[PDB]
């Protein structure tokens, strides 16, 4: 096997004439574009190039494929050596993704002319003027229908209907009934043309702004529909109807970030409530069989200290009651302090997850 | 579960004077609103008053200036004095507290007819 | 001494015949294998392979035995070599030891033909569709026993014994004793069979889980053999049956990490309740003694003051009351200031301590 | 092209002398400097400095200007390393902004004579025995006017106007006057000062201290000027006299550091703010719904736990009221867990902003 | 200048004969020593040995001194190399100081044959038997001394002195003086024993806990001597008897370290305390003028919303009162997230403080 | 360091109408379940009224509807109202708290006898 | 929204004994300073009596010796107890809580006339 | 800035009953010790009882079995209720409440005479 000498500086690197044929196209193996910086005289081809990266694409050259970055080159240095040797698109996006960096930019606009032009008014709000203005109207639309949402609870607004039962009208009359189908209205019909402009109807059942968009839409639809067409149903209809907060995150990129953080670490939320139940059973059963002889205390049951134990273990405040007895005193001074250790233990997780996905959009 | 019970009835003459009082149990007053409704013979209830909760009184036509309803907000009680009771009284009366769009209690009765 | 001279890729590394000859069996000492890489031409044996790593290969033979990853070579890269110049695997659990990476798995099957089945039934729960069977159910007997032990004690199931006792019972008309004793019955009968099948009865008596599982099974034996066969005892004996919420550690991998964490942990702890009590005694007496003139003021003591001192430290809450001087105000300003200052302290070691032992698991 | 070999210690770099010419105001490029470390034996550039270095300034030749400092050689050893090779001034600034250290010191002092000595007097307290001694008066003028603002309000200094309304006086007979008009005349003479004897009169209306002093004058001219000439101004007018608590910040370098990490992390606060807003809508809803059945129960409107929900989620204590009903109970254990989880995330960019402004002063 | 190539395994380093002569008592400057290891067959001295450390030990002949180690040469790699190559003690020294490592050891026994045997017995606990005899002894006399500061107070024990006080007995009647009499002499005979046997007797009175000792002794003597031979004395002296805790840190190694860290860390708590009474008059004032229109509030003075703001911005507890406007409610959410913002924010340097010199004792 | 005392004892004709009450200190009752005990002369002691903590009253056949026990929950105060008194109730009576499985805690006694 | 009103007046004769009582809803007394003050036929307003929040008692010198104001921070009441009236008295009075600098309320007034 | 006054006395005859009362403000009795204080005319004050923080009673020999202490432990009130007087009680009564080692309040004093 013939070999080939190659002189970055002044520093000679040698190899098998075989191994740098293995990628025929790049610029050592291809015989003419290499023949250029060949020096006939010495029969080394000289270049004057950084010393410490061209050992790396020497590697390429000798294990079939792997690109792997010096710890003491620059990034800026290095990719700009893998354009110089040729290595080629499929070898940069591989350093690319050595450096684990997100690759992906889809955007597939339909292309048929008036669908194509709506889904660029509609979806990326920086485009043009009525974008911008469209999306300012839509969060003022959202912070309305919160409002009205708070405000329908209020006792005061309600003094005339205050009256005992026996004794969602459609009579117009209630204001807050207008602007609610108002707010209805606009999302109906910004979420219809959502779906008749978009370039891939298959996969819109799919993203997840969709399905809030969705049931952020149903409840008022179900009420009216069964108005004027069940007890149980009520309860649990009137409480999503708060789902109508998660739709802002369409237009902030802090709660995607705590959607991708609270997706990627679900393990570590288990981990916490898990140990607390355990803490919240001992401490519980503890501090019942320590107070329960004295004639003045107050702990009845077992399963009448978990709240006591739950916000003594947080650190937040009172509980039902307070221990006293002195054993009872010994008995939450540890679960002060056992909560407080029991609960940091996986919190620095989801705080690295966050700071990662935090600076990933720069 | 819950009760509301009543006492002050009878039966008065003209010009009269009386209170009538409900208590409970299974139901603090301070957190829900209240008043007293009477039922004349041969028609329905009509309301005599109502102390919507946070001070907010309010009485039909029939009553106005001789009735005041009050809740001592203590003893979970709520009292009303009448006042120079005249015949159109006549009447069986009942009590009440409720959360409008949740639940709705009643008394059993209590009356006061005056001759 | 006579000196050999070995190009890899250019750069030449030089030693003495000595050297290279400690280590016999090698590829470099070995004179057979290393004589196929030799070329005659100019003296040298030439091999194409990573330049970072034949340096500490080389340090390997002219220090007797030591192997250190250098900083600059990635893991794999460095597996790699140690495997191509047949280093031995007693060379490549050291590299192991020096990355400091968990290397037991002992697991004695006692191959005995029947002993052997069913140790796999019961121990390792993935082998089978019984064994993730017989998982499920021993979580779930674990899960009812919890229940019993908390809905025992509730005012509204126990109507009618609540009288006057001046006026355990085997007449198996309390539903709680039957299923508490369906619940002892499992647990006793997975305990024997995991007794007489284990490949080692020696050691049987010093996993932890296994004393776990005997302390579980202790108390309920002794109230029926001394209630049909002790005032002092049976308070101890009431909450000793709280460690079954430990018996469920054997299906989880996050309560044997806090076990690790613990165990590794201690002299941290020792220093956190160490501290705790120093500020106890030096806030609790500040207080008193700068309050007690009032006569409004509410601590009577110094051993009364000692609660108050607990929960404004950890941050909790009320105390048994609060100070009215403005003396008291100041003492307890730098109480609450000195509380998260002192027990902030031995903490980042204890996480620090988890956070190794959750990813080692990978 | 010629090629020239310089020899650093041994180690043999080689260039073409294109590019050692590039920049020829240099010591390699000036010819007549480089001819001294020539040696005409071996014609070879001798020269005896450290080996890691010299690598970096081969590439500010072959690169056009980028200087990089290799991670393995110390900041002192380059520094001095570049001083040899003589790169130049605009070099060494331009590795001192690859380290990113701050390298603004501008001080234009007028050197009109006595408008430079006079604040050289008032500025940099250092600089003299009376500029300290005006330092110490600034001070204490402060600090008794934070006192006299407090002082004023307590019940007990005023017993004789004490009676009801219907029955800032120049009367010079309240004492609290006569000395919050000291220290407003010491406050103005200083800032008179100030600005008549600065170098740059267009920027003082520049610098956010200045800008303070002139809100801190502000209220007690314009009352007095309306009282010796408004029900709705007087009530904002009495808040804005708190800022003379901010006016300390010109003598102390850690509120100067609090308002840079301040400054510098805006977007971090507003995620802190966003996460809480969104949290307590959510928690009071669910704790509202769950509660509402109960006849004992104390939320009547959803905009009335949102104090409980806010004095939960941060960990601080009762709230209006507590939960009484199994279901209240569940939302308020997830409420005070998912507070500390949705607080503790933006927390530690804030904290690594003031440790970087913090150390840069050093 | 003549000059010496020295060849580390290969690798050829070159330098000229005056700079390995600077310092002439060294190894490669030792004509005599450095002959050995010549090869006069090529001119070289060949040595075999790592070669990333050479590089080092070339710089310091050439550097007149420095000596730094590089970054990916392990410690006990180098410390080995400083040796071989004979630098000297003074060289190693630096290298430890360049690693900075804690290097005094400075116990001066007095060597007086009695002074030096009880100075042995009573200062390093570990020598001997009857020393940790004494140690134990010392510490449990420590622990009943704190149990006498405590139990003296309580109201139980004092039921016959419980009358009006118109109507340190030396009676020998008060089972607490006698027993506080002997732990004062038990004290005094240790401290003098340490005192006369000790072999710099004018240090004597810099040890800081020499001066815990001379505070813990004092108020006893000073109230038996006014007793036997006043009212502004009594209630401070009374209160310098808490000092016997800290005389417990002589047998502790944790809080002789968290003394070490509050030593070190001062200017950080000035900080942390200065940033409290900045937020405390900011946000008591804001809630003072943000409530007092309500009849039904209970804020009566900026000087009397301090306590509310303190333990609201440290997320204890209560406060005085709680707000009751809308506005109160803003300014104490506000509140509330300021104070974890601005505590938490000077805290890391003091546990990274604590955490350097906890390890440091490795 | 506990003590249960009880007043309003006596002698009684037919038809009368009386009310025992029982206080105690070191015992708030208002976390503890009491009842008031008889027992007639010659048998053992029979119950006449339980208020198990939590408001369920609970009366023997002998005293349904001619007693009413009740809890002030305020003085630590358990207050019995006998009614109709008859010749059969002639006995001593004892007042009682106490958990189960933890304490029972008695009272002095005082009797009620008919005439 | 908030009210001040209050009762016992009328007329005495010499050597009399009274006691005018105020109360309000809508303001705490516990948090306010309050005082009565009195007009008589003629001339402004003077005032019988002040207890500035914190128990401190000032009397203006024609009621001195024979006036007590008292607030029993129980059911936001504040309490008078005129004594030996004189006919120099005879006048109309009113009642008011205050917060110097903040706000002011009045009563709508009840007299006492003296014999 | 503290004070004790007392009520309740006078002279009684033989075999009387009577209860003297002491009261404060600027100090809470639910948190210090307190007792009742006489002095027969020509000696030094004796002790009547006294009630450590605590519920401790102790009572001299003089009046054990006719007296008591109590703390109503609300309204900041001690009550004392003395029981068939006799001649050798006639004596000048005092209050007081205090903490040993920092502070001694007492009454004006307030005399119960027997005839
Ligand atoms: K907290
Ligand atoms: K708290
Ligand atoms: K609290």
């Amino acid at each position: 096997g013939e070999r080939v000498v190659i002189n970055i500086s002044g520093l000679r690197f040698e190899t098998q004439l075989k191994t740098l044929c293995q990628f025929p196209e790049t610029l050592l193996g291809d015989p003419k574009r290499r023949m250029r910086y060949f020096d006939p005289l010495r029969n080394e081809y000289f270049f004057d190039r950084n010393r410490p990266s061209f050992d790396a694409i020497l590697y390429y050259y000798q294990s079939g494929g792997r690109i792997r970055r010096p710890v003491n080159v620059p990034i800026d240095i290095f990719s700009e050596e893998i354009r110089f040797y040729q290595l080629g698109e499929e070898a940069m996006e591989k350093f690319r993704e050595d450096e684990g960096f997100l690759r992906e930019e889809e955007r597939p606009l339909p292309r048929r002319d008036f669908q194509r032009q709506v889904w660029l008014l509609f979806e990326y709000p920086e485009s043009s003027g009525p974008a911008r203005g469209i999306a300012i109207v839509s969060v003022l639309v959202i912070l309305i229908s919160i409002v009205i949402f708070c405000l329908e609870t209020l006792p005061e607004f309600r003094d005339e209907k205050d009256y005992p039962a026996s004794t969602g009208a459609s009579s117009f009359s209630d204001p807050f009934f207008v602007v609610e189908t108002l707010c209805i209205i606009w999302f109906s019909f910004e979420l219809l043309v959502r779906f008749f402009a978009c370039p891939s109807k298959a996969t819109f059942s799919r993203n997840i702004m969709n399905l809030i968009d969705i049931v952020a839409i149903i409840p008022y639809f179900i009420t009216l529909g069964t108005e004027l067409a069940s007890l149980a149903i009520l309860r649990v209809i009137r409480l999503v109807r708060v789902f109508r907060i998660f739709k802002l995150s369409r237009h902030s990129k802090g709660l995607q970030i705590l959607g991708q953080t609270l997706k990627a670490s679900m393990r570590e939320l288990g981990l916490l409530i898990f140990f607390l139940f355990i803490g919240v059973i001992l401490f519980s059963s503890a501090v019942y069989f320590a107070e329960a002889d004295d004639p003045t205390s107050g702990f009845s049951s077992i399963p009448d200290a978990f709240w006591w134990a739950v916000v003594t273990m947080t650190t937040v405040g009172y509980g039902d009651m307070h221990p006293v007895t002195i054993g009872g005193k010994i008995v939450g001074s540890l679960c002060a302090i056992a909560g407080v250790l029991t609960i940091a233990l996986p919190v620095p997780v989801i705080v690295s997850n966050f700071n990662y996905f935090y600076h990933r959009e720069t | 579960e819950v009760q509301l019970v009543e006492s002050g009835g009878g039966l008065v003459q003209a010009g009269g004077s009386l209170g009538l009082s409900c208590s409970a149990s299974g139901l603090l007053f301070s957190r829900n609103s209240a008043g007293w409704y009477r039922q004349a013979p041969g028609k329905q209830r009509e309301f005599v008053a109502r102390i919507r909760m946070g001070g907010s009184i309010n009485y039909a036509d029939t009553v106005k200036g001789r009735f005041t309803i009050s809740r001592d907000n203590a003893k979970n009680t709520v009292y009303l004095q009448m006042n120079s009771l005249k015949p159109e009284d006549t009447a069986v009366y009942y009590c009440s507290s409720w959360r409008t769009g949740f639940y709705e209690y009643w008394g059993q009765g209590t009356l006061v007819t005056v001759s």
